[PDB]
């Protein structure tokens, strides 16, 4: 299961 | 950067004249990801070739089989022809039964 | 018997017009499961082995839903890096990104690891420890800057730690008939003669799962690298690996040469000899 909040760079 | 396309053409399974396989073209340690790929039977440009989804290894370098069903026989030649920006040319890599 | 779950996202621009292309992979160690691909007409994440199909439509909802906001912030990111390396808008220009966790032998977490590469150089990566990271160069510092005052790697940590291995550990049980099976490698070995004085024995190790193995030549009981050649390990196609390792000796002399094949299917390395 894929990680749920992706912070941008 | 970039990083050219190492290449791998070779059957899934041991080449037998007559018997149904798989012809692969292994493509990997590239980058950028686009590449044109084509396998091709006697110097022509086969359709049903499908690939892998993209990833990559370790150093971020891209990856990808490409492969077809086929029947290898005596005298039909198959290679795979690999583009990519780090090549002046398309490359070509004839299969070797043996390899 | 230590197991992985990795994720591969890569983002390509297209300023010609358009999005990025976007394409994401889930593996259990050397096993693809999931993908999703921006240009594909589903728009969703899909199943890729047998054993993730059992999952739910949530599972899928969900996992379509982070995967695009994935794409979405991928999207971003090759805006962002654009600008801190002060990069044309004509060029295209590449964003990876690897997670994932380990479990160990005890099935225990292991590892976690989250790191980013732009243009196929690495950029930032999260540290062992998972609670610092690892800036290449000073736009990765700006990113580390930004990421340490939100916290991330915390937020990151606890899903490495948490869910990335309870997940794992779950498709590790569904998908146990193969996940949890090793294939050893089919080894046999050709000879071919290059000319009348010399041949080439060629090791092959085929249908082998997982993808490591270790394939070693020795002349009378002593490793040998010189006359030798060792191709990279390559997918079959059907889910296993295949490579051969080759050594050129002379003709009659074939029996100095053995072929070493190590790989986690084998409970002792097997060691072959010509004929």
């Amino acid at each position: 299961a894929l990680y749920n909040t992706a912070a941008a760079l | 950067i970039q990083r050219t396309p190492k290449i791998q053409v070779y059957s899934r399974h041991p080449a037998e004249n007559g018997k149904s396989n798989f012809l692969n073209c292994y493509v990997s340690g590239f980058h950028p990801s686009d590449i044109e790929v084509d396998l091709l039977k006697n110097g022509e440009r086969i359709e049903k070739v499908e690939h892998s989804d993209l990833s990559f290894s370790k150093d971020w370098s891209f990856y990808l089989l490409y492969y077809t069903e086929f029947t290898p026989t005596e005298k039909d030649e198959y290679a795979c022809r690999v583009n990519h920006v780090t090549l002046s040319q398309p490359k070509i890599v004839k299969w070797d039964r043996d390899m | 018997g230590s197991h992985s779950m990795r994720y591969f996202f890569t983002s390509v621009s297209r300023p010609g017009r358009g999005e990025p292309r976007f394409i994401a992979v889930g593996y259990v160690d050397d096993t693809q499961f999931v993908r999703f691909d921006s240009d594909a007409a589903s728009q969703r994440m899909e199943p890729r082995a047998p054993w993730i199909e059992q999952e739910g439509p949530e599972y899928w909802d969900g996992e379509t839903r982070k995967v695009k906001a994935h794409s979405q912030t991928h999207r971003v990111d090759l805006g962002t890096l654009r600008g801190y390396y002060n990069q044309s808008e004509a060029g295209s220009h590449t964003v990876q990104r690897m997670y994932g966790c380990d479990v160990g032998s005890d099935w225990r977490f292991l590892r976690g690891y989250h790191q980013y590469a732009y243009d196929g150089k690495d950029y930032i990566a999260l540290k062992e420890d998972l609670r610092s990271w690892t800036a290449a160069d000073m736009a990765a510092q700006t990113t580390k800057h930004k990421w340490e005052a939100a916290h991330v790697a915390e937020q990151l940590r606890a899903y490495l730690e948490g869910t990335c291995v309870e997940w794992l550990r779950r498709y590790l049980e569904n998908g146990k008939e193969t996940l949890q099976r090793t294939d050893a490698p089919k080894t046999h070995m050709t000879h071919h003669a290059v000319s009348d004085h010399e041949a080439t024995l060629r090791c092959w190790a085929l249908s082998f799962y997982p993808a490591e193995i270790t394939l070693t030549w020795q002349r009378d009981g002593e490793d040998q690298t010189q006359d030798t050649e060792l191709v990279e390990t390559r997918p079959a196609g059907d889910g296993t690996f295949q490579k051969w390792a080759a050594v050129v000796v002379p003709s009659g002399q074939e029996q100095r040469y053995t072929c070493h094949v190590q790989h986690e299917g084998l409970p002792k390395p097997l060691t072959l000899r010509w004929e």
